[PDB]
């Protein structure tokens, strides 16, 4: 029953 | 055929940031940055599902850092202001002295910053009013809804006043019983 | 406030076809409303949309961990989240409230417009037809189109441009997923 977050990634550099 | 969108944003110099989930143009939930709580669009959603607000706050921190990188990389190229189009409607056909809701639909605008004020006979309405967060669009502009429940009468006129940096003067959209 | 603004818009999209049979994931990034870089599940790696996104596409594609997480999203993120909210999103069916009332094009003449108000329904998929004495009236129809109220309800007003003559029976027929056969509301002059 938990909504999953698409984890944000850092840009370069 | 359905679409689920996890829409986020970070805006400078305002330091404004939002995180939300969209299902076919409708908001499932959003996370308030002032607090650390998952705000469900409808009460029932929170009873059938759950979300860890911490994930949203962590993503907003990454978006902020990414915006800094992007601002520098673009050699400080600013956003072009796209002014909104405003529509005032009622959630159902209006019946005299039978409660209804006034909807102020703010659409097709960027950046996601707007000052929205309901006016009853030219006077601001501070209580009873509710609003949505900045909702996504296919063209990557923003949508927003402002709500005002009311008792329809022939003596009370309403106006939704919207202010945006893309507008020369505030936009006023009218509603009266006919 | 005349100060310049800078906006970063990540959009993580999950597109569904035949339930969860075919699922497509897109991780898109917009800088000042302009798409710079994107991951599309049909491609399998990051691609630059503008020259601004080229460093990110190359950097994210060089990391096997980032690529594997994005390639797994259709199952671990898309299909998962679809199942979490299915009962109150995909399964959501809210009946329309159908009302028929006469109105006027301009306040200088008698009732020359018949309004069919179709409100508070979910989902947005709807068909509204006007009938006069069992025959479909195609010409003279003006609608507001589909209106999203923002509270998981939709509304529409389908108006017929007609001068009602006594004895005429007009029917507004509504078709929506919430009801098995069509809905009908009659109006007599
Ligand atoms: C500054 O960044 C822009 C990208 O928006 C690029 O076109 C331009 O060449 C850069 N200027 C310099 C001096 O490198
Ligand atoms: C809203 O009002 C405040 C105070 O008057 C002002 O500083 C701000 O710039 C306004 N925002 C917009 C979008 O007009």
């Amino acid at each position: 029953r938990f909504y999953k977050t698409l984890r944000a990634e850092q840009a370069s550099q | 055929e359905h679409v689920i969108i996890q829409a986020e944003f970070y805006l400078n110099p305002d330091q404004s940031g939002e995180f939300m989930f969209d299902f076919d143009g409708d908001e499932i939930f959003h996370v308030d940055m002032a607090k650390k709580e998952t705000v469900w669009r409808l009460e029932e959603f929170g009873r059938f599902a759950s979300f860890e607000a911490q994930g949203a706050l962590a993503n907003i921190a990454v978006d902020k850092a990414n915006l800094e990188i992007m601002t520098k990389r673009s050699n400080y190229t600013p956003i072009t202001n796209v002014p909104p189009e405003v529509t005032v409607l009622t959630n159902s056909p209006v019946e005299l002295r039978e409660p209804n809701v006034l909807i102020c639909f703010i659409d097709k605008f960027t950046p996601p910053v707007v000052n929205v004020t309901w006016l009853r006979n030219g006077k601001p309405v501070t209580t009873g009013v509710s609003e949505t967060v900045f909702l996504p669009r296919e063209d990557h502009l923003f949508r927003k809804f402002h709500y005002l429940p009311f008792l329809p009468s022939t003596e009370d006129v309403y106006d939704c006043r919207v202010e945006h940096w893309g507008l020369d003067e505030p936009l006023l959209k009218h509603w009266e019983f006919d | 406030d005349t100060r310049p603004r800078f906006l970063w818009q990540p959009k993580r999209e999950c597109h569904f076809f035949n339930g969860t049979e075919r699922v497509r994931f897109l991780d898109r990034y917009f800088y000042n409303q302009e798409e710079s870089v994107r991951f599309d599940s049909d491609v399998g790696e990051f691609r630059a949309v503008t020259e601004l996104g080229r460093p990110d596409a190359e950097y994210w594609n060089s990391q096997k961990d980032i690529l594997e997480q994005a390639r797994a999203a259709v199952d671990t993120y898309c299909r998962h989240n679809y199942g979490v909210g299915e009962s109150f999103t995909v399964q959501r069916r809210v009946q329309p409230k159908v009302t028929v009332y006469p109105s006027k094009t301009q306040p200088l003449q008698h009732h020359n417009l018949l309004v069919c108000s179709v409100s508070g329904f979910y989902p947005g998929s709807i068909e509204v037809r006007w009938f006069l004495n069992g025959q479909e009236e195609k010409a003279g129809m003006v609608s507001t189109g589909l209106i999203q109220n923002g509270d998981w309800t939709f509304q529409t007003l389908v108006m017929l441009e007609t001068v009602p003559r006594s004895g005429e029976v007009y029917t507004c027929q509504v078709e929506h997923p919430s009801v098995t056969s069509p809905l009908t509301v009659e109006w007599r002059a």
